[PDB]
């Protein structure tokens, strides 16, 4: 407990004790461009480009997106997104290298220039540990 | 590094020769021609046009292409493309000598504009230093405007001797945005100066006349200040950024390129078609625009080149340019591999060398270890053991020089390791790291630690390793480097390593103590009052890990056997220690149990506490260290942590509001202690309203109100508390932190438990913001303490509305010069830093630095490493020649004088041998010789002082070493003690040198010591003192002989960043503008952070410019002999004196129309002019304050205009003093400058500048009749503005004990040598006002270097980042780019012997490590096998 | 040596290196009044024969520029007269110990 | 410049960055699979067996101090007093 740092019961920690939700939360749209091009939500692989990420695709859905009940964890994908390009580049989104949890809530929208728009939340909890702060 | 072998043979850079690129070689390196400004689409297909970038220089997608060259992206720097400028162009940076230049040529035919035969010009082509050989002749050509066609010779100046021709004026230049214009004279002619034309002059220079100008014939001409060829840097300087294909993103670079180039065709393009005459020039500077906003961005001519979307743009320069850029950000700073940072704990279990790292960063930290036979089967264990559990590792190499990826690589399993491989490892217990805390400025900040793999995420250290680390878990987070070679991990084994840092060189003692729990329980369980019984007296006997497995013999033993806390705590202190203290009332028998014995590693009386255990000097540790050895100690923190720890574990400690309520009683008589301390003030308030009040030397009646006010309150709180403090039972858990010392001070108990206490802006109380009171709650003129700002609630009670809103105000300021003074701290810190880097005591013991200017000829001017230093006594100096008699003298021939035979062996076959009082007296002519030397040089009687060899211990041990007993009489011969003592000295060696200079210097780096020594080991001292026995005697010599020798400097230490680091540390804590004298103004002198700029910076206006003199010698206590020369320095003029001036119609020269006047007249007439009177009327006050007499004031107005001005004048006696007089076609007019004249330009009595002067009682200590040293006070006078040329030949003062807070005169008057003294005095100062230490030799060492060169080098881009230090070096700081330029300008030539020059090389820099090479003796490596 | 009271003719003055080898020096009066080389913090310097140098350097492998300087106009360099290249030994009281040696050329 | 075994002047001690780079550069040499002039009495630390080659001091190596000036004087770990 010496010098600005304290001893805390465990038992109580797992009895529920300072135990905090965590939410975090990615965003992407398929971007337009006026001479018709547009991205898009699928799960691609392969196929000409190579270019994709190191991830784990397979928790992805068929629109692009992951669950809600789903594990994340690693890199893993969250948002699959294709930009035809002159035709396979990745613009997929993956969990922040160093987090990993659950997926919580999704959800698709319009955003004004009818584009599709996407709010992935990943959460997770955080129970007092050592290094932690009080 | 960079993979791939090459016959190439592998060197060291050794010279760095700046120069400039002469058209000719830009070319020649050259393989780009470099003609379209496009970067590829070859009509868009992709690749790259044989135009920008690739015309074969380096490429991009991947493919070795690079003409052949391949080895492709990574192991292939760019190559130099070039691209021919269609006309000549400035560089940007040079346009400043460009220009100088030819205000030193004149045009046409090119030449200097002054030879040999000017002879105030040899005088300049003589200093040898291309870089004021020329500002030196340029300050003599900027003049001369007409090339002479002839000049005198060295004979007559009527004949005219010719040299070059044609005198076509030469015309003045100015500079007008990037171009050159100059003008003819009769009416101007202002023409632009066409750089095609500059260049050509230039060209015509000729080769002595380069020279003799700051340049070079070869690598540096000056036509080349001019562009004409433009290097084009590839592409690894100005590298793109892709999205994959089709999306490419370039360069800022590239785009100028782009632009310039651009801009080049347009041009180029004109003088081949309808060439427009003078509408070319109108983009020729647009060339000279890009060409030179490429390389600089950031000019005075404002246009700041800006690239669509505002963006500003990258200057080249702009990437060098320190902090975030190239040279101060990459290169001095880099970001590195196997690193690591978290989040820090306590372990009141690992050893103090020790860091607790946790797996998850062992297992991703590598330690590439070497495939050998010792190890094979340990090593391919881990490689087996795979990159995941944890004993293992992550990567295997072959000789081939290839990866393995031990976490794939389908062989991950198979593999057979081979001798000559590597397998980076996964860090393990015991590994050598370099561990640390930012910010560093302290050696202590990083010191190697054990490594000792751990659970959870946080990186553990030991409590007593806080404080060099200066860190709290607060959520502090550390970092962490890998060694990485088996050299490496020696470096950080036998130099950094904590137990190796446990003594600090910058205050001479121990920097890790001993902290809170272990601390504040180490007390509590020494106690006499402290007993352990069996069971647990065990338990603790097994958690010390050297314990000789011995239970100890109770101490007590009676019914029930007990064993005292100090007793078993006894166990972790090893055998040879020995300790003497004595606090207060200590009497080897202290009833108090204070100060403390300890014996042949055994607490004998005492309770341990701080002063014990702490990094006090002489304290426990200190003495271990030294005694037994670093790694000892740190072994020793463990044991008594652990011990202590452990029983506290179990008598358990507190702390609660309890320990904040006092008894009852206690808190009224405190209260009434408070309201009698109210009216104190109350009464002292009315009888200043009623004004009663002595102004008091304390100025200003308001102003000495208070400091009477305050000084009552405070004088309250202070004592209001030391009731409570001491009412606080010896079981106050508070108290108790106290008494240990582990937290808190008694202060922390009155403001807890008592009161609080009046707060404070500036000084003043409380002020008045709201018109004439405090709070919109009180009454307008109220001046009581309650408003003022009293806070008269202990915390306990708590404060009020009013209090509570003061005392914040009052906080809330430190809060604030700590956010200033961090904005200037940090740059002071670094400068230092900066200005001592290559400083480091050479093989010959001198101290030098990355050129050979020597700085020292010895460390701190001894030769002692600040390690093995303390504060030990010079008994010589102090006490009376009475006493000094009665301790060193021994006559042989004297029943009184002699030794009594109880004490000597040969005592009685001694009395009466005559020649041994020869010897016997030889010593006490010396002992005496030296009291003489030492109080000629410690004139304040100070004895106390810093020197190796703690000679009081050393005996102190050789004491119950050999279990001596008083009773019994020595068996020395008194031969064997002076002879031997005279021996020892010749032993002491600190320099070693064959010769005379040398030898000599050497009687001197020891000379203060021996002193010492003597002062010890006198005959009459040695016997009658400490019975020591040959054997004894002989041992004390012995150890003195060494522990000296291991005191001396190792020819290495990079003192020169030590010095620095040492003030700067403390630099960094000093408070911000703090006054304590406001409230007090007009005694206000310039103190602390504020003042130290003022220094370093060598400011001329300082804030306090004052200057304290002294009287002559007898002219002391004479009292009134004072005033008599204040007033014969203190500058008087007619305007202090005089109280009004008027301007009269009187044109009866023999009456004035003024009545009060009349008597006066009469008088100048019994014993022309003009009808102007002026008359003055003076103060007669102002007249006895400064000496004065109505004669001599006139007397001086009229030999002040002297013939041409008629003057009168009152007697001393009249009720008014006055001054009358008239002129001699505008009179009122021209009797008005006269009336200024007469207030501002003239004196009476006094030095110009010299304002104010007071006098002074200070208490000199002096040598008495009697011998004893004594407070004889004298008189002086402290100026308040400085003149000392003067102030010094002035009859009165002692024109040798003078002296300027203003250093910068004291250098000027009295010689630099002196100067140093006072700039050495003036920097001690500002420090120690702080109570910081700081050894001698440090700021020692910043003041010799400061001075040194001539007079007053500055630490800053103004100073020493000048000198004649390579260029490297001094590019690493504040000048960056604009250094370089004017470099290889000047063809300047680097040693590569500065740090800096290696740091930037990345080579080994001499340096401590690296002050010398090694060698395989291949003829000592055969006789080395059996 | 010349003592002037007010001042000299800065026609008169550019006529002392005229004459050599003989040298010529230049002293104020209110200069002279007091000799600071009796002050409590200037300590005494010393002239070292082109011998004692030559030899100062040779024992200390010192190349002239390495030496610490003192300025021609330097107080102390004038009451004893030094010229470009001599040097001077300054030898200070010191608390490190008692005595100090030191060097300085003169620029 | 170079300087004989004679005339000799530095001290007759080991700076710690002495022995410290000796010490590290041996144990590197070691484990860079290099011949051991003592009997590893069972160690398999190319430090502690440089430590032990040291303190036997079998060690074939000469500093070679560089002066100011630069000339140097040569120094063996077999000369050369390791006190500490
Ligand atoms: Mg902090
Ligand atoms: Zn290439
Ligand atoms: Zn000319």
């Amino acid at each position: 407990n010496q010098e600005d740092s304290m001893i805390m019961n465990q038992s109580s920690i797992d009895r529920g004790l300072f135990r905090s939700l965590f939410f975090r939360s990615y965003m992407d749209q398929e971007k337009k461009y006026g001479m018709s091009i547009t991205e898009t939500f699928e799960k691609p692989q392969r196929t000409n480009t190579l270019r994709m990420k190191h991830g784990t695709y397979d928790k992805l859905d068929d629109d692009g997106l992951i669950a809600p009940g789903v594990r994340v964890s690693g890199e893993d994908v969250i948002i699959g997104k294709t930009t035809p390009i002159s035709s396979k580049r990745d613009a997929s989104t993956p969990l922040r290298s160093t987090e990993n949890g659950i997926v919580d809530q999704v959800l698709v929208t319009t955003n004004q220039d009818g584009l599709k728009f996407v709010k992935v939340r990943v959460r997770t909890t955080k129970i007092p540990q050592i290094g932690d702060k009080f | 590094v960079g993979q791939q072998y090459s016959s190439a043979p592998l060197r060291t850079v050794k010279e760095v020769q700046f120069g400039l690129f002469s058209p000719e070689e830009v070319r020649a390196i050259s393989v780009a021609k470099i003609r379209f400004p496009e970067t590829m689409d070859e009509t868009q297909t992709r690749a790259k046009i044989g135009g920008l970038n690739d015309p074969r220089l380096g490429s991009i997608d991947r493919n070795l292409k690079c003409q052949t060259c391949q080895e492709g992206m990574n192991e292939c720097p760019g190559h130099f493309g070039h691209i021919d400028l269609a006309k000549p162009v400035f560089h940007v940076g040079f346009i400043a000598k460009i220009k100088k230049v030819c205000e030193c040529v004149c045009m046409h035919c090119g030449k200097l504009l002054l030879d040999e035969h000017n002879e105030l010009m040899r005088q300049a082509l003589a200093i040898k230093d291309s870089k004021k050989r020329f500002a030196a002749i340029w300050t003599l050509c900027k003049t001369k405007m007409v090339c002479e066609t002839d000049v005198p010779s060295e004979d007559d100046p009527t004949q005219l001797v010719s040299r070059g021709g044609c005198g076509n004026t030469q015309p003045t230049i100015r500079k007008d945005g990037l171009k050159l214009v100059g003008s003819w004279k009769d009416e101007p002619e202002l023409r632009v100066l066409s750089t095609e034309e500059i260049l050509n002059i230039f060209k015509h220079i000729s080769v002595k006349d380069f020279t003799s100008l700051g340049f070079n014939e070869v690598f540096s001409r000056p036509e080349w200040m001019i562009l004409t060829c433009l290097p084009v840097p590839p592409p690894p300087v100005r590298p793109s950024i892709s999205f994959n294909e089709s999306q490419r993103g370039e360069d800022d670079l590239t785009f100028k390129l782009a632009d310039i180039l651009k801009a080049n065709i347009s041009l180029e393009t004109l003088e081949h078609n309808g060439a427009p005459h003078h509408a070319i020039e109108e983009a020729e500077s647009l060339l000279q625009f890009h060409v030179a906003t490429y390389m600089d961005n950031d000019i005075a001519g404002q246009p700041q080149a800006l690239q669509k979307s505002g963006r500003p743009v990258k200057s080249i320069r702009a990437r060098l340019k320190g902090k975030e850029g190239r040279i101060r950000g990459n290169l001095m700073g880099k970001r590195v591999d196997f690193s690591a940072r978290t989040v820090i704990s306590g372990d009141p279990n690992l050893e103090l060398d020790q860091v607790g790292v946790p797996k998850s960063i062992a297992k991703t930290l590598t330690y590439p270890e070497v495939v050998t036979p010792y190890n094979i089967d340990r090593l391919t264990q881990l490689v087996r053991n795979g990159p995941n559990e944890h004993p293992g590792a992550k990567y295997v190499i072959r000789d081939s020089g290839d990866r393995i990826d031990l976490r794939y690589s389908k062989r991950a399993g198979d593999i057979q390791l081979q001798y000559g491989w590597k397998v980076e490892r996964h860090i393990m217990d015991n590994d050598p790291v370099l561990f640390n805390r930012q910010p560093s400025l302290h050696k202590m900040s990083m010191m190697a630690h054990r490594v000792k793999v751990i659970p959870y995420s946080t990186f553990r250290l030991n409590l007593s390793v806080t404080s060099p680390y200066n860190a709290d878990f607060d959520g502090d987070e550390m970092n962490l480097h890998v060694p990485q070679s088996e050299e490496t991990r020696a470096e950080l084994s036998q130099l950094c390593a904590v137990p190796l840092q446990i003594v600090s060189p910058q205050s001479n003692k121990p920097c890790m103590g001993i902290v809170q729990d272990t601390l504040c329980g180490i007390r509590k369980l020494t106690l006499r009052d402290t007993f352990i019984e069996l069971d647990q007296v065990l338990n603790m006997l097994y958690w010390v890990p050297d314990w000789d497995g011995v239970i100890p013999t109770p101490a007590i033993i009676k019914p029930k056997p007990l064993w005292s806390g100090k007793q078993i705590l006894s166990v972790a202190i090893p055998n040879g220690i020995h300790l003497q203290r004595f606090d207060e009332g200590t009497t080897l028998l202290s009833p108090k149990d204070n100060g403390m014995l300890i014996i042949d590693g055994q607490i004998i009386f005492g309770v341990v506490e701080k002063k014990t255990v702490g990094s006090s000097n002489g304290g426990l540790i200190h003495v271990v260290t030294r005694e037994k050895g670093p790694q000892v100690c740190a072994k020793l923190f463990g044991n008594i942590q652990k011990v202590v720890n452990f029983w506290l574990l179990h008598n358990g400690f507190s702390t609660g509001i309890g320990d904040t309520i006092a008894d009852g009683p206690t808190m009224r008589e405190i209260t009434e202690t408070i309201a009698e301390a109210k009216k104190k003030v109350l009464d002292v308030t009315k009888e200043a309203q009623a004004n009663l009040l002595t102004a008091k030397h304390g100025m200003t009646l308001r102003e000495s109100f208070e400091d009477n006010v305050v000084r009552f309150l405070n004088e309250a709180r202070d004592k209001a508390g030391r009731l409570a403090e001491v009412n606080l039972k010896d079981l106050n858990n508070v108290k108790q932190m106290v008494m240990a010392g582990s937290k808190g001070s008694f202060i922390n108990i009155a403001q807890m438990s008592a009161c609080v206490g009046q707060q404070s802006v500036e000084g003043k109380r409380i002020a008045f913001g709201f018109v004439d009171r405090t709070l919109p709650h009180f009454s307008k003129d109220d001046y009581s303490p309650e408003s003022k700002g009293f806070v008269e609630n202990s915390y306990l009670r708590g404060l009020t509305p009013q209090e509570f809103f003061f005392h914040a105000m009052g906080g809330r300021e430190g809060l604030i010069d700590t956010a200033v003074k961090t904005a200037e701290t940090g740059y002071i810190q670094r400068r230092l830093v900066k200005a001592l880097e290559d400083i480091m005591v050479h093989y010959d013991n001198t101290t030098r630095n990355s050129l050979g200017n020597v700085i020292q000829f010895i460390y701190g001017e001894d030769g002692m490493d600040a390690a093995h230093i303390e504060k030990q006594s010079l008994d010589t100096i102090g006490g009376s020649d009475a006493a000094f008699e009665k301790r060193y003298r021994v006559d042989l021939l004297n029943t009184d004088h002699t030794l009594d035979p109880s004490l000597l062996e040969s005592g009685s076959e001694i009395l009466g041998d005559l020649k041994l009082q020869v010897l016997l007296d030889e010593e006490y002519k010396q002992l005496v010789k030296d009291r003489k030397f030492l109080r000629e040089v410690f004139v304040d009687g100070e004895a106390n002082w810093p020197l190796p060899v703690n000679i009081r211990r050393i005996i102190q041990n050789a004491q119950q070493t050999f279990h001596i007993d008083h009773t019994k009489p020595s068996d020395l011969t008194i031969k064997d003690i002076v002879l031997g003592v005279k021996d020892l000295q010749e032993n002491l060696l600190v320099l070693r040198g064959k010769n005379e200079i040398i030898q000599n210097a050497q009687r001197d780096a020891v000379t203060l010591f021996c002193c010492l020594l003597r002062s010890r080991l006198a005959t009459r001292r040695v016997l009658q003192e400490y019975r020591l026995t040959k054997q004894a005697f002989d041992w004390v010599l012995s150890n003195i002989e060494a522990q000296f020798l291991r005191s001396v400097v190792h020819p290495g230490e990079m003192v020169g960043v030590l010095a620095a680091q040492s003030i700067g540390e403390p630099a960094t804590q000093m408070t911000l503008n703090t006054f304590h004298f406001a409230g007090v103004a007009s005694k206000k002198v310039t103190s602390g952070v504020p003042r130290l700029k003022e220094i370093l910076n060598v400011a001329k206006n300082m804030k306090t410019p004052s200057l304290t003199v002294y009287l002559e010698p007898g002219h002391a206590a004479d009292q009134e002999q004072a005033k008599l020369i204040r007033s014969a320095i203190e500058h008087t003029t007619l305007k202090s004196v005089t109280i009004a001036s008027e301007i009269y119609y009187d044109p009866d020269p023999r009456s004035t129309v003024i009545p009060e006047d009349e008597e006066i007249i009469q008088l100048h007439f019994s014993l022309q002019q003009s009808p102007w009177l002026l008359r003055l009327e003076l103060d007669r006050a102002a007249m006895n304050d400064k000496d004065l007499t109505m004669g001599q004031v006139g007397e001086r107005i009229k030999q002040t205009f002297k013939n041409d001005l008629f003057v009168i004048w009152s007697e001393d006696n009249d009720e008014k003093l006055i001054i009358r007089c008239r002129v001699v076609a505008e009179e009122d007019h021209m009797l008005k400058k006269i009336e200024n004249t007469m207030l501002e330009n003239i004196t009476l009595r006094g030095v110009e500048n010299i304002e104010r002067v007071v006098m002074m009682k200070y208490d000199r200590k002096v040598p008495s009749p009697t011998g004893e040293y004594v407070k004889e006070p004298e008189w002086v006078l402290e100026t308040d503005g400085v003149n000392l040329s003067e102030v010094m030949t002035v009859p009165g003062i002692d024109p040798t004990r003078i002296y300027t807070n203003s250093f910068i005169d004291i250098m000027e008057v009295l010689g630099i040598e002196a100067g140093r003294a006072a700039l050495y005095k003036e920097v001690y100062n500002v420090i120690a006002s702080d109570g910081s230490y700081v050894n001698y030799r440090h700021m020692a060492l910043l003041v010799d270097v400061m001075t040194t060169q001539g007079g007053l080098t500055s630490v800053t881009r103004h100073g020493f980042n000048r000198s004649n230090t390579g260029a490297l070096m001094r590019c690493s700081f504040e000048e960056t780019v604009e250094i370089l330029f004017e470099a290889g300008a000047s063809a300047e030539l680097d040693d590569c012997r500065g740090v800096s020059e290696n740091v930037i090389l990345g080579q080994m820099a001499p340096i401590g490590t690296g002050a010398f090479d090694v060698m395989i003796d291949e003829e000592s490596l055969v006789k080395y096998m059996p | 040596i010349f003592v002037y009271q007010n001042n000299i003719t800065p026609s008169a003055m550019k006529l002392v290196p005229s004459i050599p080898p003989a040298t010529i020096e230049t002293f104020n009066e209110a200069a002279l009044v007091v000799n600071i080389t009796h002050h409590e913090l200037v300590p005494k310097h010393i002239r070292l024969s082109s011998d004692e140098k030559r030899e100062l350097l040779k024992r200390y492998r010192l190349k002239e520029s390495q030496l610490p300087r003192i300025q021609r106009a330097d107080p102390v360099a004038l009451y004893l007269g030094l010229k470009r290249g001599e040097v001077v030994k300054i030898i200070r009281k010191s608390e490190t110990s008692g005595r100090y040696a030191s060097y300085r050329i003169c620029m | 410049k170079a300087i004989p075994k004679d005339q000799r002047a530095t001290t007759p001690y080991m700076t710690k960055y002495e022995r410290a780079r000796i010490l590290g550069t041996r144990a590197l040499q070691i484990s860079m699979n290099a011949p051991v002039f003592v009997d590893l009495e069972g160690e398999t630390d190319p430090l502690r067996i440089a430590m032990k080659e040291l303190a036997e001091k079998k060690i074939p190596l000469v500093i070679r101090r560089y002066l100011p000036d630069g000339s140097f004087e040569d120094w063996s770990v077999e000369e050369l007093i390791v006190d500490l």
